[PDB]
């Protein structure tokens, strides 16, 4: 099969099972962490209510992402790009291995 | 371990050496043998010129550092 | 620390270029004194080291005035100095 | 016997072959069999004085003045700075067998000296460096076969945990804790069961958080079922001490959102102004007020918060702190059983966190504060919190802890046990004897090398408890013979007996054979290396 | 990749939606713009820069083969060879614009992975002599002969 | 280090974040994170 | 700051190799200086090697 | 210098028992602000006495418990030989201040300098219930040209900063004003920008921040204000020359850069209630004077002098000058001198006798 | 074959190494240089030292401290740096013992290298000398007495214990007078362990007799320009607030118009913002305002015009003095005035302590913190009050969390030292002679005690050890007149918590060094 060392777990990471006898697992290249939604993008907004709403929509963005990992079955994830704590720790709280910056070979 | 305030050689270092000394000898005169041989010229530091064909006097005028080369020289 | 057989000083060269060397320091020495041939010769001015001044024509004076480091040019010079003293005429000549 | 090879050529021209000939080293064959021997003889001298309970300790000093006092090997030999390459080697070896076994440490580089000493008297006879590693190797396979045979087996049961006492005892004695020695190992043999995964799986060593605080006793050195971290209430008027605490663990500043994308907020009149003045003030109550509907006691955060959230979580009943690091977020996570919550919106009561005891201790009179997590329900990590009258006790308890519960993971691993005190190993040199009388003469000599080689630790043990090595080494040898008991080793305590089975001295089979099979591998390439080319 | 404005490219965002949308759109651009290009029948593209990595996705998930050369002129004598057009923008090749080459896959020669672009006819604009031996200074001796 | 007020020119504290790694917080004057 | 009865021992037998030719290197400067220094001062007041060795 | 304690500082001595001199001499000029050298004299033949207590034979522990003893016998006969003062007695305070001005540089000129430090000293305290002395209540200011002669107590508040008004040097009846805050364009504390996206938003701007100024300036002059003190600002325009323009258009005096550290001392003076924000200013924040002019020294510069105040609360001004930097220098610290002595005869109302009496005495 | 003694060189350069007689040899001269360094500094009679810096500041300082004096040394030797080290935790532990576990060490490093040079291996001594430190460790614990349940009688303990702790110091001029001084401080503490409760101000000037502790708190800030300068029956509210161009903490937020008239209405709307927040600040009916951070000018200016004294820039440490001693409640937001305690004192006022004004609270509520007022003629003996000071207040707060108290002036050394020496009286082998050494070593200490004061310490401590091998059992050193007396009459009590410290903290060093035999060092960066 595979075998590689692991890389760099952030918190929460310790919470998840290790050991799977039947896993799924959705081999990824994808930055799973709050982030800027890219580097040229910028924000304007006037009001109170449209702050709130970027800052939900942003967590939304990577909750939304989370729920489609998670309802695709998979138990395991692997991805090229880092794996942010939010996203561990969701991870933990559904029962499944995550591993981020994952070597491409 | 040994200790001897000196550079040491052994097997085939020591060997290989003596034997590329002695070509080296024989290589500096293999050009004068025999009727269609030629001369050569030695300079001295002061500038003397000497011009001759037997081995013996070339050998004799050339400065010579390693032991095998100065058995040579002497035979 | 190096290992020698000769010494370090000492230089070796062979083949062609001695030849060509050799000969070419005969031809610069002859060329020195080429023009010097002849009743239409013209005379040459020595600076001897020890400031004396020596002008003059001749084969066998000028080349001993000149100081070479080429062998074959001092071979030369011998060749003169003989020419001069066996019959006292034909330094450039020869 | 040096710099190369030098010939100018037979001709006169230059004879220029390698980049910086003339700068460069070399040793041919014997030689640098010779000189490799001798560097590892010495290194393997250095250390087998530390070796066994009388084993004496080495003082480190690094670049920068620093000074540590220890007995383990693989750290003396990591801090120690060295130019021989063979040197490095013994030190990776070491460094090798730490990170296997995490015991054995010393042992690895004593037996691989007296391996490549007797090598050396082989070499001078002779023999081809390939043909004593071979017979090496051979002597290595019939000294691991014979600790499988004399093996025994011990209970890793929860319920009775003498035998893992007595092996931690055995772990720690060579070590300065051997004033606690029982309480020391107690507290690892706890430490390792509490936290390991049962079915014979590994244990996860990053969840026994170890952290030392001078001041006070060795004997003062205690195990808490939970997690100690050096943080304090954010408010200096905060109770310091919360009983049934209801943790909420936290991951959000308490500050107001902040998007991560670039963006910028624009106020354009007085109104937009004043709005957003409510804004903060109610997004201040509003987490403070979700915090508290879940009806937690104590709310944890990691990366800390402002004056208004302090005010409003010290007018609410609510203990905090703040700038609780990452590792210790996930340690209190796993103790308390509460899950790690992301921000205040998605915080519920199931994802609480219990403890039985949260307090804030002090440390007399120095001024710093450190909170202690424990009595909790169902605790899965622990944390070992030492005291010492100085640090460097502390560093010294704490590789000795280490050593202690890398021996007790290895019971977990494999529950098979040999009798120390060089009982085993004389055992071993005894049917490695017997195995060579049976083979063909020109083996016969690397494997009675390798006997030799291997009733070195026995004779390190006399020597460093005073006693004469060779006479005492022959007579447990000459009983061991006589009768059948492979448990006889060397009195190194003194206690008037010989057998170890009595005296408790146990050793896991799993370190042995490490310790074997590292240094043939080791003594293998050393042997094979016939050239050298230092700069 | 996408195409972006050669002035400066500043994404503005004023509301939820479109913070919440930006990132599906494009990728779906990108997913039309992939599907457009291997609907006309290319399965090989060639590029003469860098390839992002949800076209490299997309393009991985229609069967298509992505080879890159940076050299602008091996680009043009691939299109010498094979006989198509380099495109400008990423719009769909037209069928004169669509190079045919009999065969195209990845090889190992010795101890270097190379990709080939073979023909079968004794034809084509360019033709490609490729050396072996034992040393570097005798190919360029050999690649001398040649020349 | 320490931390000056730009205006009034007071020392405000010498050691809403900075880092010299080594961060710091002068909201309570805390070595936080190491 | 004691033991001022040093007794440094196998030390001078053990390192006699950089010793020896660091003594060497110093004596062979030493006929140099030695041949240089009868020139200035003792009347200025009122290769090396080949020097040497041909002096 | 004739200070002791100066003289100790200044030059910097090695050897720790001279450092613990050095201290010893500070010390004695914090409590005291005289005697600073006659303390390291007694302290230096105290030791020198202490050599040859040790060669007989002595453990210091015993000298220093006798010197314990011979130092509280010796408080003992001092306090008898004192007599009691009163500070309603001008000539016992003027004697005190010409025995600590005799020593100095100015002595010649004790008889202008001790009746000045007298009253300076008696001006900032109230005799019938003052303890001690504040000694930052006394401002002193130094500027060149002229001789010591010229030394002069003012009873107002002097500036060292010149007006910016051009032609407005002497206001009489004068209503002055501390400001807080800047005199220019509108700027939040927060982040702020205008944009402009029509052509007459530019002139729109313009006139609007004109109006804005003349806004300010015209809610100064309502209070009836005609000198404003502005205190210095950084980060932000304190003085706008819009402003500037405005308010001598209005024949307002205007002084900026105001150290903010002084504004206490200028509230002190002349009773001004400092106003950061506009809203607030008003007519009873401002603080009447007789006269506010600026004077000039003869070509050595130019001084702000507001002489006459309505409420002179406890705060005098002294300016010294002099011909050269060191004489200015000394005669400054020979005013602190007679000053500190004051202030230990207003602590410990006591009187001894000098010129030597003390130490005779006491040795007897 | 030694590492470095070998033809073949394992190191780098510079790098070496010390094999078995070396290594002893080094770090017992290190140990011995240190010990006798921190002696001499020991005892009632003990004297002080000087320590000049050599870098550009060339700070000078005297003290009596050994912790003090351990610190400011550059130690080259391993030894000396873990007898710095076992110092300095000491000091951390408890306040006072450094010099004592010092030169304990020391002594006992001394007769290791003595059985050491009579042939006897080094774990023989240390298992002799675990045996000797139980049994000693047993004996004090035996002799301890406690005095905690009585009133009269643990504070008469308090005194003793100050008085002894304070007697070594440079404070034994006025040792009556500061001894009181440091209990009342610690009973003010009301059995808190927060010695950042109590603030020491070193003012220069005046006699050292002119200390005092004042009866309620003095602040070093400077109060507002139009606010009152004296208030009485003052209302204190202390706060963590801003006070000072208070942003909202959203910074993405931006000004953003298209004329200077919106940005003067944002102006007057920051300006109306701080308005109310001093308004809500002011409808708690407060006289007095303590603030952490800066005050700028309009809400001082509008402190002023309400009539309430704002002090500003009070750090943590102030603040929290300010709450401990008056009960007030640090609050940064005043939405909930009837849920924010207020602090009381009788009157608030300005004081003129030397040449500096300083902000003087009288009649306090609480008073759980106290300031001390440190007068002095140098600044060396300012810094030397302070330490003693503290020596003091750190063995009485540990005499307060700990009421066993044991008798001092040698005779619990004394008495430690004739329990090791019954034990191996009664025990075969070397560890007899360990164990005598170990006991030898206890009877040096009070012998460096006697040696300070210069009195025959030979006799005096043969009496002593007679004393206690007859059975007076508090039989100590009277270092009044140089004679042997009871230590329960002349009153001269010590911590048990600190001697059980130094006591193992002393024998847990000694056991640690001894166990070395080789010391190798690494290549410096030099
Ligand atoms: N009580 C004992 N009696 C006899 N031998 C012991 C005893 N305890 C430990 N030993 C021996 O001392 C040797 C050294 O162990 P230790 O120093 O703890 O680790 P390492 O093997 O790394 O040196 C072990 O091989 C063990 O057999
Ligand atoms: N006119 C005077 N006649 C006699 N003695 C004087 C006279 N003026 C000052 N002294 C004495 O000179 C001593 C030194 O005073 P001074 O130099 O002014 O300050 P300090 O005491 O700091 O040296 C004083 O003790 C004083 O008694
Ligand atoms: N008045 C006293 N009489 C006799 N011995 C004293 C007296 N005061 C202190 N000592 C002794 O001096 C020793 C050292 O105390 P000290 O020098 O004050 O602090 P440290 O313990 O840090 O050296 C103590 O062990 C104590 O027994
Ligand atoms: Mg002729
Ligand atoms: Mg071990
Ligand atoms: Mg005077
Ligand atoms: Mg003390």
């Amino acid at each position: 099969g595979v075998a590689f060392k692991k890389t760099f777990s952030y918190a929460g990471f310790e919470m998840q099972p290790k050991k799977y006898h039947n896993p799924k697992i959705a081999l990824l290249n994808v930055e799973l962490e709050l982030k800027a939604e890219k580097d040229n993008a910028e924000i304007r907004v006037h009001t109170v209510e449209d702050y709130q709403a970027i800052v939900d929509a942003e967590w939304n963005i990577l909750y939304d992402k989370l729920e489609k990992i998670h309802h695709s079955g998979a138990k395991v994830v692997l991805s090229k790009l880092p794996i942010g704590d939010v996203a561990t720790q969701y991870f933990a709280d559904r029962d499944m291995f995550c591993a981020g910056r994952v070597p491409e070979e | 371990p040994l200790s001897v305030f000196g550079d040491r050689s052994t097997g085939e270092t020591i060997r290989s050496q003596n034997v590329m000394a002695a070509a080296s000898i024989a290589n500096i005169v293999k050009s004068s043998l025999g009727p269609v041989g030629l001369d050569k010229m030695l300079v001295d530091d002061i500038g003397d010129v000497t011009i001759t064909n037997d081995g013996a006097t070339i050998l004799k005028l050339l400065e010579v550092e390693h032991p095998a080369a100065k058995v040579l020289c002497e035979l | 620390r190096p290992v020698l057989v000769l010494s370090q000083n000492t230089k070796r060269e062979s083949g062609r270029k001695v030849q060509s060397g050799n000969i070419n320091a005969a031809k610069t020495i002859a060329d020195i004194i080429r023009t010097c041939l002849g009743p239409k010769s013209m005379m040459k001015m020595l600076l001897d080291p020890m400031g004396g001044i020596v002008m003059t024509n001749d084969g066998n004076a000028i080349l001993r005035e000149i100081q070479v480091q080429h062998p074959a040019a001092k071979s030369m010079i011998e060749i003169s100095r003989t020419q001069d003293e066996e019959v006292g005429d034909g330094t450039t000549s020869v | 016997a040096s710099m190369g090879t030098l010939a100018f050529d037979e001709y006169g021209r230059p004879f220029l072959i390698i980049k910086d000939q003339d700068r460069k080293s070399r040793l041919m064959g014997l030689e640098a069999l010779k000189s490799h021997i001798m560097a590892a003889k010495a290194v393997a001298n250095t250390m087998r004085t530390s070796l066994g309970p009388n084993g004496l300790d080495k003082m480190m000093v690094d670049k920068d003045g620093d000074v540590t006092v220890t007995n383990d090997g693989a750290t003396i030999l990591s801090m120690m700075d060295v130019d021989h390459q063979i040197a490095k080697l013994m030190v990776e070896l070491s460094k090798s067998q730490d990170d296997e076994i995490g015991d054995g440490t010393t042992g690895v580089v004593v037996l691989a000296g007296a391996l490549l000493e007797e090598a050396e008297q082989l070499l001078d006879r002779g023999i081809h460096p390939i043909r004593i590693a071979d017979g090496y190797e051979q002597a290595a396979r019939v000294a691991i076969e014979h600790l499988d045979k004399i093996s025994d087996s011990v209970l890793v049961d929860i319920k009775d945990t003498e035998p893992l006492i007595q092996t931690a005892k055995t772990t720690l004695g060579s070590k300065v804790v051997n004033s606690c020695h029982r309480q020391m190992a107690e507290i690892a043999v706890n430490a390792v069961l509490t936290v390991a995964d049962m079915e014979r799986r590994d244990v996860d060593f990053e969840l026994i958080k170890v952290e030392g605080k001078v001041g006070g006793r060795l004997e003062d050195t205690k195990l808490i079922k939970g997690v100690i971290v050096d943080k304090d209430f954010s408010h200096p008027q905060m109770p310091k001490k919360v009983e049934d605490a209801k943790i909420a663990i936290l991951t959000c500043p308490f500050e107001p959102p902040k998007p991560k994308t670039k963006h910028k907020l624009d106020v354009t009149s007085v109104e937009d102004y004043k709005a957003l003045q409510k804004y903060e003030k109610e997004k201040f109550e509003e987490m403070i007020q979700q915090i508290k509907e879940t009806g937690a006691n104590l709310a944890i955060c990691q990366w800390g918060f402002d004056d208004e959230a302090n005010h409003l979580l010290l007018q609410n009943n609510l203990p905090a702190v703040r700038w609780v690091g990452g590792p210790e977020i996930e340690l209190i996570a796993i103790a308390t059983g509460g899950r790690i919550v992301p921000r205040f919106s998605e915080l519920t009561a199931e994802k609480l966190g219990f403890a039985g005891l949260v307090q804030e201790i002090s440390f007399g009179t120095t001024k710093d504060k450190m909170l202690v997590i424990e009595q909790c329900k169902n605790s899965r990590a622990v944390t070992i919190f030492i005291r010492g009258g100085n640090k460097m006790i502390i560093e010294e308890a704490k590789r000795s802890l280490h050593d202690a519960l890398c021996v007790i993971r290895n019971l977990i691993r494999d529950n098979r046990v040999v009798y120390g005190g060089g009982a085993a190993e004389i055992s071993c040199a005894l049917a490695v004897s017997q195995e060579a009388d049976k083979c063909p003469t020109l083996e016969q000599y690397a494997m009675r090398a390798f006997a030799d080689a291997l009733e070195v630790i026995p004779m390190a043990l006399s020597e460093n408890s005073g006693m004469n090595p060779i006479q005492t080494m022959t007579e447990v040898r000459a009983r061991q013979v006589k009768e059948m008991n492979p448990a006889l080793g060397i009195d190194c305590l003194h206690k008037g007996t010989n057998d170890m089975k009595q005296q408790h001295v146990i050793e896991t089979l799993i370190g042995k054979k490490q310790q074997i099979s590292l240094a043939t591998q080791m003594v293998r390439m050393i042997l094979k290396i016939d050239d050298i080319r230092k700069p | 990749d996408g195409m972006i404005t050669e002035t400066k490219g500043t994404v503005l965002i004023k509301t939820a939606e479109e913070l919440m949308n930006f990132s599906k759109g494009e990728e779906n651009l990108m997913d039309a713009q992939v599907k457009a290009i291997a609907d006309t029948g290319a399965n090989v593209v060639v590029t003469g820069g860098k390839v992002a990595d949800m076209a490299l996705h997309y393009a991985n998930k229609y069967n298509i083969m992505l080879v890159r050369l940076n050299s602008k002129w091996d680009l043009r004598r691939l299109c010498k060879t094979v006989g198509a057009t380099a495109l400008p923008r990423l719009t769909p090749p037209v069928l004169e614009e669509m190079g045919h080459c009999d065969s195209v896959y990845l090889s190992e020669v010795g101890d270097t992975q190379v990709v080939v672009f073979k023909h079968e006819k004794e034809d084509g604009a360019i033709s490609t002599i490729v050396l072996r031996g034992s040393t570097d200074n005798l190919m360029d001796d050999i690649e001398r002969a040649v020349d | 280090c320490a931390l000056w007020d730009v205006e009034s020119g007071q020392l405000l504290q010498s050691f809403n974040t900075f880092v010299s790694a080594m961060v710091w917080d002068m909201r309570s004057g805390q070595c936080v994170q190491a | 700051l004691a033991g001022e009865g040093i007794s440094v021992n196998t030390g001078p037998k053990g390192v006699i190799n950089d010793w020896r030719r660091f003594k060497q290197l110093e004596t062979e400067q030493r006929e140099e200086q030695c041949r240089e220094m009868e020139r200035l001062i003792k009347k200025l007041s009122m290769s090396g090697e080949g020097f040497l060795d041909m002096i | 210098t004739n200070d002791g304690a100066t003289i100790l500082k200044q030059m910097q001595v090695l050897h720790p028992a001279a450092r613990m001199l050095v201290e010893l001499s500070k010390a004695q000029d914090i409590e005291a602000g005289d005697g600073t050298t006659s303390v390291v004299i007694i302290a230096g033949s105290l030791l020198d006495s202490c050599t040859k207590l040790l060669q007989k034979g002595i453990h210091p522990t015993i000298i220093s418990e006798s010197f314990q003893k011979a130092l509280e016998k010796g408080i003992e006969i001092l306090t008898d030989m004192s007599r009691p003062v009163e500070l309603s007695d001008r000539e016992t305070l003027l004697n005190s201040a010409t025995t600590s001005l005799n020593s100095k540089v100015v002595s010649q000129y004790s008889s202008l300098l001790s009746p000045m430090s007298v009253n300076a000293v008696m001006k900032v305290i109230d005799p019938a219930t003052a303890t001690s002395v504040d000694l930052r209540d006394i401002k002193i200011v130094k500027k060149l040209g002229g001789t010591i002669d010229d030394c002069e107590l003012v009873e107002g508040l002097v500036l060292t900063q010149k007006v910016s008004n051009s032609g407005i040097t002497r206001v009489e009846k004068a209503k002055i004003g501390l400001i807080q805050f800047c005199l220019s364009a509108p700027k939040t504390d927060m982040d702020n920008q205008i944009v402009v996206s029509d052509y007459a938003q530019m002139d729109r701007v313009l006139r609007e921040e004109r109006a804005y100024i003349l806004n300010l300036v015209k809610q100064i002059k309502k209070t009836g204000c005609n000198v404003l003190l502005i205190q210095k600002s950084i980060l932000r325009d304190a003085l706008s020359d819009l402003a500037l323009h405005f308010l001598n258009k209005m024949k307002i005096m205007v002084i900026k850069d105001i150290e903010r550290e002084d504004i206490e001392f200028i509230c002190k003076t002349i009773g001004t209630k400092p106003v950061a924000h506009i809203d607030q200013f008003t007519a009873d924040m401002l603080g009447s004077a007789e006269l506010a002019e600026e004077v000039n020294l003869n070509g050595s510069g130019k001084l702000l002098k507001i002489t006459g105040c309505a409420s002179p609360g406890k705060t005098v001004t002294i300016v010294v000058r002099g011909s050269n930097k060191l004489v200015i220098e000394e005669a400054e610290r020979s005013i602190h001198d007679a000053l500190c002595v004051i202030r230990c005869l207003v602590k410990k109302r006591a009187l001894i006798a000098g010129g030597g009496a003390p130490e005779i005495e006491l040795a007897l | 074959a030694s590492l470095s003694l070998a033809p073949v060189n394992i190191f780098k350069a510079g790098a070496d190494e010390e094999r078995a007689e070396t290594a002893r040899l080094t770090s017992f001269i290190g140990a011995i240089a240190i010990g006798d360094l921190v002696k001499s500094t020991l005892g009632p009679k003990g004297m002080d030292k000087i320590l000049l810096s050599s870098g550009r500041d060339a700070s000078l300082m005297v003290t009596n401290d050994g912790a003090t004096i351990l610190k400011n040394i550059g130690v080259d030797n391993p030894a000396a740096k873990v007898l710095v080290d076992m110092s300095r935790v000491q000091d951390d532990e408890v306040g006072d013992g450094t010099t004592s576990v010092t030169v304990l060490a020391a002594e006992l490093l001394r007769e290791a290298e003595s059985l050491i040079a009579k042939k006897i291996h080094p774990q023989t001594i240390i298992a002799g000398w675990r045996e000797a430190t139980k049994a000693a460790r047993e004996a004090l614990l035996s002799s301890a007495v406690d005095h905690g349940s009585d009133e009269v009688k643990f504070r008469q303990d308090l005194m003793n214990i100050a008085g002894t702790t304070l007697s070594s110091k440079l404070l034994t001029h006025h040792k009556d007078h500061f001894t009181k001084l440091a209990v009342e401080a610690v009973l003010r503490l009301k059995g808190s362990g927060n010695l950042e409760a109590i603030h020491i101000i070193k003012k220069l000037g005046g006699s050292l007799a002119d200390s005092y502790l004042d009866e309620g708190f003095l602040l070093d800030k400077k109060i507002g320009v139009n606010q009152p300068k004296r208030i009485e029956n003052a209302k204190i509210l202390i706060a963590n607030t801003g006070m000072d161009t208070d942003k909202i903490k959203i910074f993405g937020s931006r000004v953003r118009v298209d004329s200077t008239a919106k940005v003067a209405e944002i102006e007057h709307a920051e300006k109306e913002k701080m308005k109310e927040k001093v308004e809500r600040i002011l409808k708690h009916g407060i006289n007095c305002f303590i603030n952490r951070q800066l005050i700028y000018n309009y809400p001082e200016q509008l402190f002023g015009a309400a009539g309430v004294m704002a002090i500003e820039h009070a750090d943590f440490a102030g603040v929290e003095r300010l709450a401990l001693v008056t009960g007030g409640e640090i609050a940064s937001t005043f939405d909930h005035p009837e849920l924010v305690k207020l602090g009381s004192c009788k009157l608030i006022e300005e004081v003129m302590i030397g040449e500096d004004k300083l902000i003087h609270f009288s009649g306090v509520a609480l008073g759980e913190a106290c300031t001390i007022v440190l007068r002095g003629a140098t600044q060396q003996i300012l810094d030397e009050a302070e330490r003693s000071l503290h020596d003091a207040l750190c063995v009485l707060a540990q005499t307060v969390k700990d009421s066993r108290t044991v008798y001092g002036g040698g005779c619990s050394e004394m008495l430690m030292a004739h329990a090791v020496t019954q034990l191996a009286n009664r025990t075969p082998g070397k560890e007899a002679v360990a164990m005598e050494s170990y006991a030898k070593a206890l009877r040096m200490l009070p012998t460096i005690i006697a040696d300070n004061a210069g009195y025959d310490s030979a006799d005096l401590v043969a009496q002593l050890r007679a004393a206690h091998s007859e059975g007076n059992t508090t039989a100590g050193l009277d270092m009044r007149e140089g004679t042997i007396g009871d230590m329960a009459i002349l009153g001269i009590t010590e911590s048990f918590q600190v001697k059980r410290q130094v006591l193992l903290s002393a024998a847990e060093a000694a056991e640690v060094i001894l166990r070395v035999d080789n010391i190798i060092k690494a290549a410096p960066r030099k």
